[PDB]
């Protein structure tokens, strides 16, 4: 249950909703966003230890 | 390096590569464009922005 709570979370983005940030932005800027969001998610999977 | 002093460019913006550095390394197939434009879209002719 917290692995997925753990989908609503910003990690330091302005928004936790991918079609959000795409849509409201262009992708020249848009890819530090992801580049956040996929971190954040990257750490949350790995923290199957 | 002849290029620098001849020619006093109003811009020189070398993206992706520093400009010092271009004597030393060797490239595929360099490719040259020319037309003319006004002078404010000279900022405008860039990667990325629109």
């Amino acid at each position: 249950n917290t692995l997925v709570k753990q989908l609503s979370s910003n990690f330091g983005a302005i928004s936790s909703v991918l079609n959000d940030i795409l849509s409201r932005l262009d992708p020249p800027e848009a890819e530090v966003q992801i580049d956040r969001l996929i971190t954040g998610r990257l750490q949350s999977l790995q923290t199957v230890t | 390096s002849v290029l620098y002093n001849s020619a006093s460019f109003s811009t020189f913006k070398c993206y992706g590569v520093s400009p010092t550095k271009l004597n030393d390394l060797c490239f595929t197939n360099v490719y040259a464009d020319s037309f003319v434009i006004r002078g404010d879209e000279v900022r405008q002719i860039a990667p990325g922005q629109t």
